[PDB]
């Protein structure tokens, strides 16, 4: 016998479950987050800038339109030597982000400086010839 | 070790009320789902209700008790409660608290669900008499 | 949960005999069956779960089998210590219905 | 084919009572079970096939159920006309082994 | 209608032989697979052997009879045969002929296979006694 | 309980079973069929001519290397108005060939005169442009 909730994750609750299980509701969480007068006016502009900031990076990385996209940057096991299953079936999003917090800027840089650079250079060369 | 201390019973009149409180230790009370069952004198064991683990985001009641009883829990006191309201003489029974084999809020299909496989841990209950 | 029935309501044998309890569902419950044993003054003891697997710490004095609608509980040898009421519980749906219970005792 | 066992070897009741025969396999046979009934002077009559389905022309006086290793034959009401030996046959493998047979008779 | 005429029995000495012949009509003998079974006095029914339908391109024998008995058939005479050779006193039984529920040579997997689901049609057999 | 033969159809036996079931052993039957001195010498030459005759047609029809090949010639229901299942699950090879015996030369002609002709003409045109 199994008791069930209604439809899907309410809000953020999956943050403490494994990243594997949590991935199920990225569509939910993303939609919810993505979407006196002067103070609110300021807040609105800030919300837009935060919104567009993320969209800029997703655009550049070739990830726009996706909530899950594979890159072409290899994982340097110096960051973490855990296997695929040792991470995804054993660690939460809150825990994972902390584990590699100090590599965020490194990897983000690598995506753009190496892969994006390559994809744009080679793209033109392929279109030319 | 595992021990359930089940009290709060006694004798009440029909139309009255009481609340039972089953204190427990020796296990992760906060995590496992729990059961209520009762056995009237001369009868077999009747299932009363179930509450899931964690904060108890799901319940089910026997049709014989729905609307008259409520289940809750306090994960810091490690106590399981049965709110026995608007009682009838038919509610005379020894009531037991029990732990399900699992009862956990699994994240599956994008939602939490509680998997139950039946009671496997309990105390000896306490007698609640409703009479006049 | 599907209503369970047990038979005979009164089952007895001499000490050491092989004693079985019939239990059936009116509808297919596939496997969701627990066996409990109640002794006077004690809450029912879980002996077998998932229709065939002994609970940890329970001696191999009992077996059970069947699936679908037809199940049985087997007492390999009935000892005075095994006297009690055995219950057939279904937990397929969130009603966890108990069967009537069968009383097993020693002939005299 | 897996050896079948039947119990009790001698089964009796008064007329009109509900009488059942236990039959088990030592190994899972899934469903491959026929029930036959032998009367004196007559070859065994097939009553139920595939562990649950009455043979064409057989009245709904009998049922059967179970799967895997645990099966049972049910006589809804034992009449004098139903006295005979009932056999539990397995046909999973090409040995089509018959069980010991259970004799069902009227008490006197 | 369907009728099996089962004869060829009688009394033989150990070490002797006979052959039984079960004539049948009322059904497509040539198509269905057939069985042999036997029942000794005081015993239950023992399975002896099976032969498939058509020309009988597959057989199986009980370990109790293999090497001592042979099964064959004639689809024009509509007769099923049991060659009872080199017999022992242990072979005393009434022997029956029977038809399987199916027994047909299905073309599956690139090969013929015979699907059996057990006997459902038979006569009353004949007594074969082996004694001295 | 099921009794089984060894491996596969011996020879031709499937000819009287449904064409569906019989199709299972086309590899067997084809291989077996495909593969004093003067009389045998004559027979050998004849065998070669029969062998090559079939290969010629299979080549032309674009069927070479296959024992089952789909063509692009529509079935004219005048030949037979039976449905797919009414043929394949209900009729043997011996029976089927008789049913449409008088259309053999017609359909063979259509395969070559219409489809083969088209495929060769269009092929060149596509390669040119
Ligand atoms: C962890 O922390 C959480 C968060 O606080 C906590 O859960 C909360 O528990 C309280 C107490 O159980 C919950 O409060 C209940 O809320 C419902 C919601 O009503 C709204 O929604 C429904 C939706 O249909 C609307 O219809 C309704 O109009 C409201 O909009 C209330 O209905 C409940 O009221 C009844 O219960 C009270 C108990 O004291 C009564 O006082 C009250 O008068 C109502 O009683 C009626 O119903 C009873 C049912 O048993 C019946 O017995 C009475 O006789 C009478 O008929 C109640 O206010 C709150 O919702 C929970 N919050 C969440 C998010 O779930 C957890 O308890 C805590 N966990 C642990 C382990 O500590
Ligand atoms: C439709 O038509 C078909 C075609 O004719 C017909 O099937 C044929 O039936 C006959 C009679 O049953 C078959 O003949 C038997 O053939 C085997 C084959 O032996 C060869 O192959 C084995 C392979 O391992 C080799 O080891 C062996 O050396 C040979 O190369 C023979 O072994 C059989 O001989 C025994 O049986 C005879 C029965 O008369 C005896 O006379 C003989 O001495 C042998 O006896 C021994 O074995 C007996 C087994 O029961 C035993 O009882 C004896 O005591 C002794 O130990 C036999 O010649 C023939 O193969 C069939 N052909 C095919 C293609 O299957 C069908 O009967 C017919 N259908 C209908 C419905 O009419
Ligand atoms: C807070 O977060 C934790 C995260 O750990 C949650 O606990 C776990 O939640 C996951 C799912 O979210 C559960 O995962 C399931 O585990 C099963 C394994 O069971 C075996 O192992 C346990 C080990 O304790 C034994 O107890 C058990 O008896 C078994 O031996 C898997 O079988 C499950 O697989 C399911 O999904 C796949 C998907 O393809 C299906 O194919 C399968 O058929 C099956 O349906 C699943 O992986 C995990 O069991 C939970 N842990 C525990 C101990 O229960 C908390 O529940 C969570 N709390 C809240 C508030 O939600
Ligand atoms: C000479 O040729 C004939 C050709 O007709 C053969 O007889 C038939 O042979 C075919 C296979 O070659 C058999 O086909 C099977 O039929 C099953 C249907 O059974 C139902 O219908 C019959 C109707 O009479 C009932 O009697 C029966 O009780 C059932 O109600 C199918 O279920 C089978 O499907 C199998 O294949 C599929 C493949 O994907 C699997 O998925 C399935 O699970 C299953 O395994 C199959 O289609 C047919 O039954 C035969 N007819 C009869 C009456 O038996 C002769 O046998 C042949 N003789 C020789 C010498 O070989
Ligand atoms: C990984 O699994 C083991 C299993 O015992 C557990 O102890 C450990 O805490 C897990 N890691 C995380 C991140 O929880
Ligand atoms: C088609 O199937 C029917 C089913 O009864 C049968 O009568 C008929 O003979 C079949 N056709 C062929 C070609 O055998």
């Amino acid at each position: 016998a199994v008791g069930i909730g209604a439809v899907f994750l309410g809000f953020l609750g999956a943050a403490g479950s494994t990243m594997g299980a949590a991935s199920m509701t990225l569509t939910v969480q993303a939609r919810q987050l993505l979407s006196w007068g002067i103070k609110q006016l300021q807040a609105r502009v800030l919300a837009v800038e935060r919104y567009l900031k993320d969209q800029q990076l997703l655009g550049i990385w070739g990830c726009s339109g996706k909530l899950i996209c594979c890159t072409a940057v290899p994982w340097n096991t110096s960051w973490s030597n855990k296997s695929y299953n040792q991470i995804w079936n054993n660690m939460t999003w809150m825990e994972w982000e902390r584990e590699i917090d100090n590599y965020t800027s490194l990897i983000y840089t690598l995506i753009e400086d190496s892969q994006n650079q390559q994809e744009k250079n080679e793209q033109e060369l392929l279109e030319l010839d | 070790q595992v021990q359930l201390v089940e009290s709060g019973g006694g004798v009440v009149q029909p139309g009255g009320s009481l609340r039972l409180s089953c204190a427990a230790s020796g296990f992760a009370f906060k995590d496992f789902g729990m059961h209520w069952v009762r056995q009237a004198p001369g009868k077999g064991l009747e299932w009363v209700a179930v509450i899931g683990g964690g904060h108890g985001q799901h319940q089910s009641y026997s049709e014989s008790v729905k609307g008259r009883f409520a289940i809750t829990r306090d994960n810091e006191k490690n106590k399981l409660y049965l709110h026995m309201d608007r009682l009838r003489t038919e509610d005379t029974a020894v009531y037991y608290c029990a732990k399900d084999r699992l009862g956990r809020p699994w994240n599956i299909g994008g939602r939490l669900v509680y998997y139950y496989y039946g009671m496997d841990v309990w105390g000896q209950g306490t007698t609640v008499t409703v009479s006049s | 949960a599907i209503r369970m029935t047990q038979s005979p309501s009164s089952l007895s044998a001499s000490v050491g005999d092989r004693v079985t309890i019939t239990c059936q569902a009116s509808q297919d419950i596939k496997k969701s069956l627990n066996w409990y044993r109640q002794k006077p003054g004690k809450a029912p003891e879980l002996l077998i779960h998932d229709a065939s697997i002994l609970q940890t710490g329970v001696p191999s004095a009992f077996t059970a089998s069947g699936s679908g609608t037809h199940f049985s509980f087997v007492i390999n040898k009935l000892q005075p210590e095994d006297v009690g009421t055995y219950f057939c519980q279904e937990y397929e749906n969130l009603q966890f219905t108990f069967g009537p219970g069968t009383k097993v005792e020693i002939k005299r």
